[PDB]
This record gives C-alpha cells, structure tokens and sequence, in this order.
C-alpha cells in the first residue's frame, strides 16, 4: 500500500553567507600571498 | 556441519522496481545507469553526469509494519526499503514470516552511509529525538531484528566495499556452526549527499564518462550506484526453494601495501581464492563462471583477473567464463556483492548468462583475456553447468569469496495427482495485490511447487493483510474471486445433516 | 608512516587509536614484527563518524585525503594496513 509518500533529504539539505579564511602558511593553498608585499607589508 | 542454501533473495535495483524486473534490464541488454536529476542537479562540482539511481525512495507501507506517520517521516529511506524488501526475501523462499518469529534466526547488514542521519540532525532546535532511532547506523539491523522479532545477532558491519559480502560470509559461519538455523543478509546504499561524490572524485576512483567499462582497455573507474538487495540463508532441512548451496566463503586483507591503501592486491586475492575452494575440497576444474569484482579501475582490473588466471587458469582445458554486473548497473559501493550475487541467481534460474555491456577491446596488461583461457561473456551463453564463484574486494583492502553450487532439481514425472484441480488463496494488503497473486498463480497452474509455496505465505492475520482471495486452478468454472475479510475471530460450527 | 597533510585529515579516534592498539601489542610482551604477515584479525566497535561531516562539508576544498582517513569502514583497515594483519578486517556499528 504505497499510497502515501514519505519525506526524504534533498540536496540543498546538506552543507556547502560564505566565510572564506585566508592562511598564509606555507602549506595553505594560498601561500603565495605572501609575495604581494607593499611598503614592506603583506 | 549444516548444508547452507541460499532460500530466498529479492531488493531494489537502479531503474528496478524489483527483480523481474532487473532481470528483464539485465537480460535485455539495457544500460541502467541514468543521467537523471533526480538526487541532485547534473554536473553538479563537476562531477560526472551518469549515475545508477532507484525508482523512488519516498514509498513505504508504514501502518503494515507498525510506524506511525510522525516516525516514518524521519525514518531513513534505506530503511524502510530494507524493511520491505526483508519482507518481500523471506516469503520468497515460501517460508511464512510468523514461522521464524522467536527463533534464533541472525541478521546482518552492510551498511556504508548514514548520510540521513546527518540531514536530520542538521538544526539542534528543531531536531526531535526519534530522528535517532531511525537513522542511527546499529538500527539498521535492529528494526529488522524487533519487527520480525529475531533473536539472533543484529550487527551492522561497513567494511568499505565488501560490506554485503562480508556479512553474507559472517551469517555462513553463524548458520555452518550451527548458532542459528536462518540469517537474513542486506546490503543498503542511496546516494543524497553530492559531497561524498565529489570526495570519491577528488580521490580519482569514478570515470569521467561515468561507465564501469569493466575489462576494457578503457578503464577509467567506477559509477556510484543506488541498491537495496536481501538474501535469506537457512539449513537445508528448513529451505522450501534452494537458489545454491554455498560450499565455502572467506576472508582475509591485503595488508601491508607499499603502493597505498588503497593500491588493490593481487597475491592476497589469489591466496584466499586457492584457500577457499582447496578447504572446500572443490577442484578448480568445476568452476563454470566467476563473477570478478570487475570495478574498472586500470589498477584494480588487471590485478584481480591475473589473480583470477593464476588461481584457476593453471591446469583448467577449457575457458573459464568472466563477467561483472558492474558494468549493466554502476557499482553500488555497500552492496555491490549482494547485487552480483542476485545477477549470479537470476541467471542461474533462467540458465542464461546475462552478457557484459562497454566491452569493446581487451585489455592488454591481462595475458589471459587476449588468450583464450579467460572468456568475457559479452553476450547471453547457456548454461553448461559447475561450480560458481563470486569475489568482492573492498577497496580498504578486505577481500570476500565465496563458492556456489547451483541448485539442479529437474522438474518431477508426471504423476496422477497432477491433473487434479488444485486450490491456491492468497493475501494482500490491497485488492491489486491479491489479483496480482491470483493471476500469476493461474498462468503457472502446473506448477506444484509455486502452487504450495503460494499457498504455504498466505496464512497471514486479517488484521495485518486485509484482503483475501481465492482462486480454483485447473477447474473449468474457476474465477478468481477477491473480497475485504472482516477483522475479529469468527467461531467455526460444523453441521452434520439428516 | 602517515603524510602531515592526510594526518590533519584523519579522524581523532583513528590517530588515538593507532597508538593504543601499538601499546596493547606490545603491553602483551609481544613484538609487533612477529605478528607481521600471520591471519591476525581486527574487530572495532565504532558507532561515530563526526569528523566526515566536518571534513566533507565545503565541496570547493575538500581533499580525498578525507575519505582515507575518515571514513568508518576505514578505521580498522588502516590498522589492518600499517600492522599487516591479513586476517578478516570489521567495523561493527551496534550501539553500545
């Protein structure tokens, strides 16, 4: 008896305003910011 | 030890409503992978458009089991599926689930994602309590266990890919030993989180082209897939209907790796290959067919198959034949055994092997495949008859195998009995159903066997299953007849006439 | 012998419990070597994948490193790996 039908997750349920979190370790992605350097700082 | 059969089977598959119809995907030649919105917009992150995907997800017959409508709505769809499709298994062996209710009987449940759970946990205000007990990961197993009211085991083990296989080998060691008389076997994987994909992609596992072009020198990788698939194993003394005989079934890890973990293993596999069918006392001459884990990956298949060539094509004559469902349906990463395993049964049952799709050019790192020794069925073959063979290696590093002895039970001699009209009730939730029972069992009225077995699961309370009917087979005015039965006991009165 | 970048991704309980299991081999007075390449199996009871979610939240930068080191099924076949247990590798789920 499938008449009636039942909740399910849809795709905006899961995770993905914006925060972005600028590193400048040498691991991080964004290590090269570390070369845009004006009157000696970064 | 115990004889272990394989009683009943029945699940969901991609673009399957149930097994016919799989069977009738397989079987036809049609590719069940989907480049659908279903689950999520395509191309979503970039991730590959093509995908095996299920029917429909938000079914579920909840008053029959006992939910009420405030729980069902939390509950995971994994989980009600499974519900179902356990329900659908155990009549299909032609037991009467009431029959195993107290026993001792185990279940055991591959289970690899609880992406639900996390859905509904997302707020922690608005989040109700009873959210948990129909997503948490151990009740997968549980609620089977409390509905069907099992008192064996009730575990629910990942083990990355081999999840389905691996605990098919754990209720064949419960059963072997003798802990319980029946186990029921689940593999469960639905795809609703985009990001888990993208990780897959990111880990380089999927295809671009989203195509498990198994075997095939274009091996990319892997489709993630969609399946829901339960398996019903007793001692023979109790199975009604015997799909196969599982004569062995192990496991073992690769271990350490230089490559990676992830890096699949050759040797490892061809040892516990050699194991299980040397404890088993099988030869490897009676191997007729061997369902490789044919991923795709350009790694993972020319390792497996050459350990396949080392294991059982070193004295064999003639070609042993390969195949892999993978390529017909994506790869369901929890159940993708399980999935194999209902290929493997459903072509049995029909005598055809079902052909292999994207196969186009061996690949040229497997010396056998350009050989003759192994042989891709890449089109429907007879079935000649031997011993089978089904092995799925998790990509953590698990290896699962297992052997089969398929049921060969000749259709009985013509007997008196036979042309005598027979009875045959059946019971549903709706009218549909019981028409659709009726009608099955009258275009097979000449089958004894479905014709007991059909009867044999009917039994079932008015309560539960509302509408009953009936049909008389083999009788000239015979006219199925179907009617709603009243609830509450009725007395039975005999009259004995003048 | 684990990179430092898949060591930030790798779930807690798996770190921890790496160096656990090495200190109950040895609490045992048994070498590890000498258990290298024997049947050896590795049962964890792990009802708890937090650190997935939180790994495998930001499609744009999440890594595969994650998946390795975070997901369930993982957490015994990683000791099955670095130990070199070939016996049967599990991770039930039951609660409690």
């Amino acid at each position: 008896d499938h008449s009636l039908a039942w909740d399910v997750p849809a795709a905006e349920d899961f995770p993905n305003a914006a925060i972005y979190n600028i590193d400048t370790s040498s691991e991080s992605p964004d290590h090269y910011l570390v070369d845009h350097t004006l009157d000696g700082r970064v | 030890p115990e004889e272990v059969v394989i009683a009943g089977m029945s699940g969901k598959l991609p673009e399957s409503e149930n097994l016919q119809e799989f069977w009738d995907n397989l079987i036809g030649g049609v590719d069940m992978v989907t480049d659908d919105d279903r689950r999520w917009k395509a191309g979503l992150y970039g991730l590959p458009r093509r995908s095996g995907k299920l029917k429909d997800l938000s079914r579920f017959d909840a008053s029959f089991f006992g939910v009420h409508p405030k729980q069902a709505h939390t509950m995971d769809p994994q989980l009600r599926l499974l519900l179902e499709v356990t329900y659908e298994a155990i009549v299909d062996g032609g037991i009467n689930p009431d029959s195993l209710r107290g026993t001792h009987t185990g279940v055991w449940v591959g289970v690899s994602g609880s992406e639900t759970s996390e859905a509904l946990s997302r707020d922690p205000e608005t989040l109700v309590g009873y959210s948990m007990v129909g997503c948490q990961r151990a009740m997968m197993a549980n609620r089977l266990s409390f509905f069907f009211d099992f008192r064996g085991p009730s575990i629910a083990l990942d083990t990355a890919c081999s999840s389905s296989l691996m605990a098919l080998q754990n209720a064949y060691q419960a059963i072997h030993s003798g802990q319980c008389p029946a186990a029921i076997v689940g593999g469960i994987n639905v795809l609703l989180k985009p990001n888990t994909s993208v990780q897959f992609l990111r880990l380089g596992m999927l295809s671009p082209e989203g195509t498990c072009k198994a075997f095939d020198t274009a091996g990319n990788g892997y489709c993630r897939s969609e399946g829901v698939v339960a398996v019903l194993l007793t001692k023979k003394s109790l199975a009604r209907r015997v799909y196969a005989t599982i004569l062995n079934a192990g496991t073992n890890t690769d271990g350490f790796k230089e490559q990676g973990v992830t890096f699949p293993s050759g040797d490892i596999q061809e040892q516990l290959i050699r194991s299980l069918y040397q404890s088993a006392g099988v030869a490897p001459e009676s191997f007729e067919y061997i369902e490789a884990h044919g991923t795709g990956t350009k790694v993972g298949d020319p390792q497996e198959l050459n350990g396949i060539t080392r294991a059982l094509c070193a004295t064999r004559q003639e070609p042993l034949l390969i195949g892999s469902t993978k390529s017909n349906m994506g790869h369901p990463e929890p159940a993708s055994g399980l999935a194999a395993l209902a290929k493997v049964l459903l072509s049995l049952e029909h005598g055809l092997w079902a052909p292999n799709l994207h196969f186009h050019s061996p690949n040229p790192e497997i010396p056998a495949l350009l050989d003759g020794r192994l042989q891709v069925v890449d089109q429907p073959l007879p079935v000649r008859g031997g011993n089978v063979g089904i092995n799925s290696f998790g990509f953590g590093g698990s290896n699962v195998h297992i052997i089969l002895r398929p049921n060969t039970q000749p259709p009985p001699a013509p007997a008196p009995h036979a042309t005598l009209p027979r009875l045959l009730r059946a019971s549903g939730r709706t009218p549909e159903a019981v028409q659709k029972l009726l009608e099955q069992g009258l275009r097979h009225s000449q089958d004894l066997a479905f014709l007991s077995m059909l009867n044999d699961i009917a039994a079932v309370p008015a309560t539960a299953m509302p509408f009953r009917g009936y049909a008389v087979l083999g009788g000239e005015r015979g006219g199925p007849e179907v009617q709603q039965v009243p609830a509450g006991e009725r007395p039975l009165w005999f009259i004995c006439s003048g």
